[PDB]
């Protein structure tokens, strides 16, 4: 808006171009009833297929939000180069009511909170990658450091602090840090490396 | 980027343009001004100068013919480098499977929609196909898993390491939302095919009938135990008739 | 109930309802539930955006105005603070969990432990690692803004030229004969160069012109069209579904369908995944059993969870005749056969 | 049940982080949540003045219920809204 004579009216064909492509991309993945069905190459296997894919269907869309992770993967994509795709084993445990069960969580993981080498082409061929994540610090009690809990890149704030105006993931939600299920930024590392 | 900047820019310059010359100027000096008389905001004026030469309509810029009307044809350019249109048709997983499926008069066969089965194949091959070969993996190495079996719709504890591996095992993304549809006909295209023959028809006896009509129902009807058919555990045989025990005597 | 979007108060560093650490719900209550709570010897107890909001969804409303009845009165509508956050009510020792808060002012009245967050949220055309997405304002407010004052600058013109000038020198007026308001000529003068058409500006042909095709720019960064093709049920789950002639393939279906497909899958189907969570864990469900119209007390312990369940939204009108189809169709096939 | 010493630091920690969300909230959406419904009323665009022929264009009103003559028309358009599916006839009793 160089002046505010010279009629600062922006076009926003970026915009209409990105919902175009979703308007055909969720109509056809996450569209039908399901999203994947596994089919074996004989019979006498293929009693794992069908129970692969239920457990899937379940998995993704009857326990997680399938929905939101691939409409987000979308809309995030065409415009940040790439968009990536998490999967994990859930540890969640709580009258000695310990119930403690194992889940595979899939989440949507933004391209703003990735660091991969320069040298590398695919995920196989990668020798080192970070991926920044912010934890609480009942899951980092439960296994390291339990009596101190003090603990306290804007870039990698800036891109997701302007995929919107009104949110800004480095600002004071309230929380204090002494909170045993306060949030915490952690450092995910993947490397081919002599640890021995 | 370079197809908004200048979008934007040629608005721009289209918008001053007709700001400037919409609300007009006009000219004349002091000399037969009438600065009182003129003033009047009322269309039918009652009062006027004698000059009949003197206030015209000032020589605005006009609108140019070339420079905004063949950026009006910049419209297909993104067409051209991307795959979206305001008025075109929309793709589907059915013709994302095989383009020839509509063939009739949606032969789907389109620049403007092949352009767009780009990405989504490109993105199953590279992502999901991947995302279930991980999940698939790992899947197989942890936990126990139990699963429903339907013979009694009771509980297995089946051992997830004697699943097999992606090796015997194949991936197709992006099913129709129909795919329920087709396959009950072709269900009963194969039932009605077999049940032509009767050299298969001891093979075909009556256990496998019964959940074959399940299946077909299941895609649409799924409580057939309650309502629909008998289970197969109490379909007894029926005693023979008297009328044909007296004929065998 | 609905929840408008002012009551809602959400940390920055959250991007969903289960990541979020802390949560907040502004609500009316009134004070039946409260004495039925606590404080029941003190009931005299007595956020502009909060106000403002609501005051503009319309200009006939506010929220903050008194309705008239006293403080002392019980169903007199009191705000209260809903709250959920996870934090340390213990020590933080162990990994704090979600735990329900209500407190009112100066006073809190109940904290109770719970997994899931009772509230769903509606995102159309959403924006990845954010809790809010974007807006047909956002969108639609700069087309709005040009059409007015296009509109605007032409209409100016338009009175202008409208209201009829004509402006002669100052001899050869002849005043009392031009302003006759009756048109009709009996009253004359032959120099024939002292009144003429005022010089009124014409119409741009670009300013206007180039711009009144500003509705295409609408019809594609939305799905609206004065005339256009919409979306219907049967097509929103197989687009072949008609596609006799409608092949769908506009993009003012596709980019509109993004939103509903959305909305769906980020909205109601938690709902109901919700909705069939909570009904399992409270109270005695008595369902109808349809052989002798029996009644049966059928614990909601007993019932699966929703990971063997699938859900589907968008149900058809007319299903009821389809399926009934599908069964007289199953009907003859089993029929034909007698094994 | 719990000790008013814990109520007391909750109601502390809690204030706190209501203060920082509301800040947020505030400021990024409810700035512009306030002038989008008036837009959708067609009343914010300023009538500078009274010869300047203050009419307004109302185009988010025609877009916003734009879609929506779609979306009553696909989930709450039929018999009912939803309808749940099972996996097997163990439970298909219980789905309905």
């Amino acid at each position: 808006p160089v002046t505010a004579g010279s009629s600062s009216w922006v076009d926003r064909t970026v915009w209409e171009s990105v919902n175009g492509t979703l308007q055909d991309i969720i109509n056809v993945f996450c569209s039908g009833d399901e999203a994947v069905t596994f089919v074996a190459d004989n019979q006498q296997d293929s009693d794992a297929a069908d129970v692969a894919t239920k457990l899937v269907n379940q998995i993704l869309l009857r326990d997680n939000p399938g929905y939101n992770i691939i409409s987000s993967a979308a809309q995030e994509c065409l415009v940040t180069r790439n968009s990536f795709i998490k999967y994990y084993w859930d540890e969640q445990t709580s009258v000695t009511y310990e119930q403690t069960v194992k889940r595979v969580k899939v989440e949507y993981v933004p391209s703003e909170q990735i660091f991969v080498d320069e040298h590398a082409t695919s995920f196989a061929d990668a020798q080192y990658f970070c991926h920044r994540v912010r934890r609480s610090k009942e899951d980092l009690v439960a296994m390291g450091f339990p009596k101190d809990e003090i603990e306290a890149t804007t870039q990698s704030t800036v891109a997701w602090s302007r995929t919107d105006w009104r949110q800004d993931i480095d600002a004071d939600i309230g929380t204090d840090t002494e909170d045993i299920a306060s949030m915490v930024w952690v450092y995910e590392h993947y490397i081919r490396t002599g640890v021995l | 980027k370079d197809i908004q900047d200048l979008r934007t820019a040629l608005v721009r310059g289209y918008i001053d343009n007709v700001n400037n010359a919409n609300y007009g100027r006009y000219k004349a000096l002091v000399g037969a001004y009438d600065r009182r008389s003129l003033l009047d905001n009322r269309p039918g004026g009652v009062v006027e100068m004698e000059r009949q030469d003197a206030i015209d309509l000032f020589p605005y810029h006009n609108l140019p013919q070339g420079i905004d009307g063949l950026l009006g044809m910049s419209e297909e350019l993104k067409e051209t480098r991307t795959g979206v249109t305001k008025l075109g048709m929309g793709i589907n997983p059915d013709v994302f499977k095989n383009d020839n499926a509509y063939a009739t008069v949606g032969l789907m066969m389109n620049a403007a929609q092949n352009r767009l089965r780009m990405v989504c194949r490109n993105i199953a091959h590279n992502g999901m196909v991947e995302l279930m070969r991980g999940i698939y993996n790992l899947i197989r190495e942890n936990g126990e898993v139990p699963i429903e079996v339907q013979t009694p719709r009771g509980m297995i504890q089946v051992n997830p390491k004697q699943l097999p591996a992606r090796h015997n095992l194949q991936v197709v993304v992006a099913i129709s939302p129909n795919e329920k549809a087709e396959r009950a006909q072709k269900l009963i295209s194969l039932k009605q095919l077999i049940a032509a023959d009767a050299q298969l028809a001891p093979l075909f006896g009556l256990e496998q009938d019964r959940y074959m009509t399940a299946q077909i129902f299941e895609l649409m009807g799924i409580k057939d135990t309650h309502k629909y058919l008998l289970p197969l555990e109490q379909y007894q045989p029926p005693e023979p008739s008297p009328m044909e025990i007296l004929q065998l005597e | 109930e609905y929840v408008p979007s002012e009551q809602i108060f959400v940390d920055e560093h959250a991007t969903s309802f289960a990541d979020a650490q802390y949560f907040c719900h502004r609500v009316r209550r009134s004070k039946e539930d409260l004495v039925a709570m606590g404080f029941p010897k003190d009931e005299i107890e007595a956020t502009t955006q909060s106000t403002v909001a609501w005051s503009r969804t319309d200009w006939r409303q506010d929220i903050d105005a008194d309705i008239g009845t006293d403080t002392e009165d019980i169903a007199s509508m009191v705000w209260v603070y809903e709250h959920y956050i996870r934090t340390g009510v213990l020590d933080k020792n162990k990994e704090s969990k979600l735990y329900q808060v209500i407190q009112a002012g100066e006073h809190i009245l109940h904290t109770e432990e719970v997994t899931h967050i009772p509230f769903v949220t509606f995102c159309p055309y959403p924006i990845p690692g954010s809790f809010y997405g974007q807006s047909v304002y956002d969108i639609t407010k700069d087309i709005q803004d040009l059409r007015t004052a296009l509109v605007r600058g032409y209409i100016d013109n338009v009175n202008n030229a409208n209201y009829g000038r004509y402006k002669a020198l100052v001899g050869a007026y002849d005043r009392r004969s031009l302003l006759d308001n009756r048109p009709g000529g009996v009253v004359e003068m032959e120099r024939q160069d002292a009144i003429d058409l005022f010089p009124y500006h014409n119409l741009p042909q670009g300013i206007d012109g180039l711009l009144g095709m500003s509705e295409e720019l609408k019809e594609t960064r939305t799905g609206v069209t004065k005339l256009g093709m919409g979306i219907n049920p049967d097509v929103f789950k197989n687009d072949n579904a008609y596609a006799t002639v409608g092949l769908m393939m506009n993009a003012a279906q596709n980019r509109l369908r993004m939103v509903c497909r959305n909305i769906a899958h980020n909205g109601m189907v938690e709902l109901m995944r919700g909705i069939y969570n909570l009904i399992r864990e409270n109270g005695e469900v008595p369902i109808e059993v349809q052989t002798p119209r029996g009644m049966i007390q059928v614990n909601p312990k007993q019932l699966p969870a929703r990971h063997n369940l699938q859900v589907v939204v968008a149900i058809s009108p007319n299903e009821k005749a389809e399926r009934a189809q599908k069964l007289i169709s199953l009907k003859q096939l089993i029929a034909a056969d007698a094994q | 049940k719990y000790s008013e010493e814990v109520l007391d630091e909750l109601r502390v920690d809690l204030q706190r982080r209501f203060n920082y969300a509301q800040g947020y909230v505030d400021m990024a959406v409810k700035g512009y949540a306030r002038e989008a419904w008036e837009y959708f009323y067609g009343n914010l665009p300023a009538p500078v003045t009274a010869g300047s022929s203050s009419w307004v264009d109302r185009t988010v009103w025609e877009s916003v219920n734009g879609t929506l003559q779609d979306i009553i028309n696909v989930f709450c358009s039929g018999d009912e809204a939803v309808t749940f599916v099972a996996d097997n006839q163990q439970d298909s009793d219980a789905a309905d």
